[PDB]
């Protein structure tokens, strides 16, 4: 069955249909409306509780199977007071020292410690990008109304591994996490991507630096692929694109090289609803040939009034993960437009210079070439991350 | 199996014959000289030779092999004794190593030695001559290793002697070897 | 899980990816690299120590080689001639050879380097000694260019300093390999450059002008989400940043 | 399914060590029983003739003075108590080890 | 990053001390809530993302408790919890509490169990939750 459950506790999922999923949520949720975009009534202390009585007390005795006293009574025994250990206004930036917690006596012991000129400060808690997707998205709506979700949509989180691995780290990944939605396809998603590898550039320039090349790799190449549960899907909607999954098949099926048989679909035949897949497992996605993309399915739901309703943000980035900038070699402050090979003038092959540093020392007061070296000009991923 | 690609040996692998059966003669021809041929099995010596030969025509694409890793490639079971004629040769190799200066300098040992025997193979017959203790016309012992292990002491003049043999026999040690008729009966209810 | 980092395919048995595709192919023909060329790690003292021994050994070996093949040459024609005067004419080469292998192992180790850009042999360096990882050039450019033993690695003068300041202006900062010659210190373009730049005014910025102050606007009103900003990635449009 | 199949000496195979408890079984049984190694093959199940032949082979290098000692010093003999003396002892080695 | 500093200790001490009470009323569980004021949690200089991210795994770590195989009182304290918990943060929005497609079915039957029970508290509690649409329709909690 589509039924979910872990393959690895806590690591992965077994495989389920998603659009057969999200009907199996949908057939317990639809017409009861805990689904819908709408915004319902909710609690409060009981000393308020007039005016929505008449619409509670009546819908509280039908689903109880209970009298209206009965749900009055019901209201008014769980109304917040009983609950509110703090005051409506009380602020969170301080710990409340009317409290037993052993929870907030750690966190005493956590920021009793910062509190010294060397350490006083309101800087980053561990991490900084996640509530700034929040805040800027979070309840919003479209100003088109072609762009809103619809009720009981499947919300799908994909986490877009950075083909540049740490390779000292394993545990934690480079990534950036990407929502989509289960009607949408995957031509939306690769469309999304704003990965640098589509503006890889090159050619040897050290005679004429300023004849740089004026197609990036986006341009010139247009290739890209999904690989879920053994079916590629290549785009193409465009000449630049060539289906990659021939040749990967045609060597990979030639031996014993410990992979399954594949097969070939394009991008745009399958919405994220078509798929049968597994939560947290290893999926593949490339594209410029070369950028392979790990594609792990970290969560899937449906969508509900809070969230973020106006599509003309999505596909909604998440997460991210901060990759450092390559700094020049020779003032080691400031991030390299150029890189040369064979440099008489560098210390070491190769050797990254800034634009302004690579001028000067490669060229004269009119551009001509200095020295002996080979010069390629340089968009950098830890810039453009 | 090294001679051509194949899905189990990529090109890192692959090696031209002449030049491996060429460098395993420049060794074998050692191995006889060096008394590791005589009284041994033949074939031990044919599979350490190629082992290394194959490794040392490409070390930093081979030095990480194995024995099994290196003869499961070619479908090739492996002699035990292999081992003992590898110790033996490498052993061999660092003391020709150490002739050289220009090789001295380098610190060798077991893992860098490898990548070097085409460097002492075009001198191995100055190394020998150099390296040897044995001068004499007919500072390293050039010996067969079953007394490069040296003797205890070089074979004193054996006690080559003859005894008595006609003196009366005590008859109390012929008694001791007797059954008292006790044990005759302990043995006769064991059985 | 984390097996199936990059390469995503990697063959059991031999550990190869699939092979070179047509774009990739392409962007190879075309010139455009690939981000893990961006890959390079540091210098390690034992490096240096390794890489010296490696140009000593090279340069002991450049010797010593052509002079024990005279030596052995000399010897197989010793063993086959009867004339006893060629004979001894052929054993006193022998004897010159014999000499000149105890003096030149006597050498010490500055004059078996010898000078900055004599000959040495990068590649079998590289793949042999190096074992491959390091390229021949690579080495070539760090032992000829920092590390061998002739250039200059002292630290910066103050007069040093002034006059590289002002003679950087003679030649318009730019030129820089006049301007080391000049500084008369042997230094090298690069490293007048390097230290002219992590000082120069022009460059490092306590001041603002128009057009940074436009693309920084621009790129924070493109980029930022609510109190996040790259601040230090922001670098790359404006210059003389950090 | 090679030509390269390996032909050696395969006739030393692993046989069993020798425990030093049992070594003072088997001297017990010099003192106990006597040389007949087919009669103290039956003693020790675990062991046959020719282990016996190959163990007094072995201690005969060095001991012989042991095999004298203890061949004079003569017990009484009884299979049933030595095979209880035998496992209890064996017994008692593994519960101190 | 999972289970939370020092929360799991003080979670089932409160649910190990509410069962000890052989009672199920949701009065002694707030009672005990307010004694050692378990609704001040959501203080102590948590800025929005570490605010949000705790709530989050709170409501979570609550969960396993809300589910079997923990029988019908331990189940109701945890239902007062998650009650607590998502009523007394400080979050805009309320953050919500995540249900697994395994767990919903078996949780409304539940909601149908604390109906059968005549014990009338938690099942007001848990459709009260509903309407404030706490629980959230999540592949996995
Ligand atoms: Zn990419
Ligand atoms: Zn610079």
């Amino acid at each position: 069955c589509n039924f979910p459950e872990y393959e690895l506790p806590e690591l992965n999922t077994r495989a389920f249909h998603v659009g057969a999923f999200g009907e199996l949520w949908r057939g317990r949720l639809r017409g009861a409306g805990d689904l819908s975009l709408r915004e319902p009534p909710a609690s409060a202390l009981p000393g308020s509780q007039a005016a929505d009585s008449d619409r509670e007390d009546a819908a509280v005795a039908r689903d109880l199977d209970c009298s209206l006293e009965a749900a009055a009574e019901l209201r008014a025994v769980c109304g917040l007071d009983k609950l509110k250990c703090l005051e409506d206004g009380e602020d969170p930036e301080v710990i409340p020292e009317n409290t037993d917690l052993v929870t907030l006596g750690v966190r005493k012991r956590f920021l009793e410690h910062r509190e010294e000129t060397i350490t006083i400060d309101r800087a980053c808690r561990q991490e900084t990008f996640v509530y700034e997707m929040e805040s800027h998205a979070i309840g919003k709506k479209p100003e088109n109304s072609a762009d809103m979700i619809e009720e009981g949509e499947l919300i799908l989180s994909v986490n877009i591994l950075y083909p540049v691995i740490f390779h000292k780290h394993k545990e934690h990944k480079p990534y950036q996490t990407m929502l989509v939605l289960g009607s949408q396809k995957l031509t939306q998603l690769r469309d999304s991507i704003r990965c640098v590898s589509d503006l890889q550039i090159g050619g040897e320039f050290s005679n004429t630096p300023d004849q740089a090349p004026e197609h990036i790799s986006k341009d010139l190449y247009k290739s890209a692929f999904f690989y879920f549960e053994g079916t590629f899907y290549n785009d193409k909607r465009y000449p630049e694109c060539r289906d990659l999954s021939r040749t990967i098949i045609e060597w990979s099926e030639s031996h014993d090289r410990g992979y399954g048989k594949f097969q070939t679909a394009r991008m745009e035949d399958f919405t994220f609803n078509d798929l049968c897949i597994k939560l947290g497992f290893p999926y593949l996605y490339c594209h410029q040939g070369d950028c392979e993309h790990v594609i792990v399915i970290t969560d899937i739901r449906l969508v509900h009034h809070d969230d973020c309703l106006d599509r003309t943000l999505y596909p909604l980035l998440i997460k991210k993960h901060w990759l450092w900038t390559r700094k020049c070699f020779v003032c080691k402050m400031y991030t390299a437009r150029w890189v040369t090979n064979n440099d008489s003038f560098a210390p070491e092959d190769p050797c990254f210079f800034c634009d302004v540093c690579f001028r000067m020392l490669h060229y004269d007061s009119e551009g001509n070439k200095l020295g002996e070296f080979l010069a390629y000009p340089y968009v950098d991923p830890g810039t453009f991350n | 199996k090294l001679f051509q690609a194949s899905p189990s040996v990529p090109a890192k692998y692959v090696e031209d014959k002449e030049k491996m059966l060429s460098r395993t003669m420049q060794l074998v021809e050692l191995a006889n000289e060096t008394w590791l041929v005589t009284g041994r099995h033949p074939l031990p010596v044919i599979t350490a030779a190629t082992f290394l030969a194959w490794q040392s025509l490409q070390p930093a694409d081979r030095l990480s092999c194995s024995l099994a890793r290196f003869c499961k490639l070619a479908n090739v079971d492996l002699p035990y004794p292999a081992s003992s004629r590898l110790q033996e040769l490498l052993a061999v190799l660092l003391r020709m190593a150490e002739q050289l200066a220009w090789l001295r300098v380098l610190r060798l040992d077991k893992r860098s030695v490898v990548k070097h025997i085409g460097d002492l193979l075009q001198h191995r017959q100055s190394l020998v001559r150099s390296a040897f203790r044995d001068g004499t016309a007919e500072p390293a012992l050039l010996l067969p290793p079953c007394m490069l292990k040296s003797p205890k002491r070089i074979c004193p003049v054996p006690p080559v002697s003859t005894v008595t043999g006609d003196e009366n026999i005590s008859d109390s040690e012929i008694e001791q070897y007797l059954r008292t008729p006790q044990e005759v009966r302990d043995f006769q209810r064991a059985q | 899980m984390g097996h199936f980092m990059k390469p995503y395919f990697k063959d059991k048995v031999t550990g190869v990816g699939p092979p070179a595709n047509e774009d990739t192919r392409e962007k190879a023909a075309q010139g455009i690299k690939a981000f893990e060329e961006l890959l390079v790690t540091k210098w390690k003292n034992w490096e240096k120590a390794l890489l010296r021994k490696s140009v000593v050994s090279d340069r002991l070996q450049r010797l010593l080689q052509p002079k024990l093949l005279k030596l052995e040459y000399l010897h197989q024609k010793q063993s086959k001639v009867s004339s006893e005067l060629e004979r001894q004419a052929l054993e006193k080469q022998g004897r010159e050879a014999e000499k000149e292998i105890q003096d030149i192992n006597q050498l010490p180790e500055e004059a078996l380097l010898g000078n900055r850009l004599d000959s040495h042999d990068w590649e079998k360096i590289s793949n042999i000694n190096f074992e491959g990882s390091r390229s021949a050039e690579e080495i070539r450019k760090f032992w000829q260019n920092s590390e061998h033993p002739s250039i200059n690695k002292q630290e910066w003068s103050r007069e040093e300093e002034e006059r590289l300041q002002a003679i950087a202006a003679a030649h318009g900062h730019l030129e820089w390999q006049k301007i080391a010659e000049e500084l008369g210190t042997s230094r090298s373009a690069f490293q007048c450059l390097q230290k002219f730049q992590q000082h120069n005014k022009a460059l490092k910025r306590k001041e603002w002008t128009e057009e940074e102050d436009r693309m920084l606007t621009q790129l924070v009103q493109e980029m930022r989400v609510g109190s996040h900003i790259p601040y230090r990635r922001i670098v790359y449009y404006m210059e003389g940043r950090d | 399914g090679s030509t390269t199949t390996y032909s050696s000496f395969r006739k030393n195979y692993y046989s069993k060590p020798w425990s030093n408890k049992e070594t003072d079984m088997f001297f017990l049984a010099i003192s106990m029983v006597g040389t007949d190694f087919s009669m103290i093959g039956q003693l020790f199940p675990h062991r046959a003739r020719i282990e016996i032949k190959n163990k007094f082979k072995r201690e005969e290098k060095t001991n012989g003075w042991r095999i004298d000692k203890a061949f004079q010093e003569k017990r009484p003999f009884d299979f049933d108590f030595f095979a209880h003396l035998l496992q209890k002892v064996l017994a008692e080695e593994e519960k101190r080890k | 990053m999972g289970t939370p500093p020092g929360l799991q200790t003080d979670c089932e001490a409160l649910l190990s001390r509410f069962q000890e009470t052989d009672s199920v009323r949701f009065e002694d569980f707030t009672e005990l809530w307010r004694n050692m004021k378990f609704g001040t949690i959501f203080c102590g200089r948590m800025r929005n993302l570490e605010k949000n991210m705790f709530t989050k795994e709170a409501l979570a770590l609550a969960w396993r408790y809300f589910l079997p195989p923990y029988t019908f009182q331990i189940r109701v304290g945890a239902l007062y919890l998650l009650y607590g918990l998502y009523n007394t943060q400080l979050c805009q929005p309320k953050q919500k509490i995540r249900v697994a497609l395994k767990d919903w079915d078996e949780v409304l039957k539940f909601q149908q169990d604390l109906v059968n029970a005549q014990h009338f508290d938690a099942a007001y509690i848990f459709r009260k939750l509903r309407l404030d649409r706490a629980f959230h329709f999540t592949a996995m909690p």
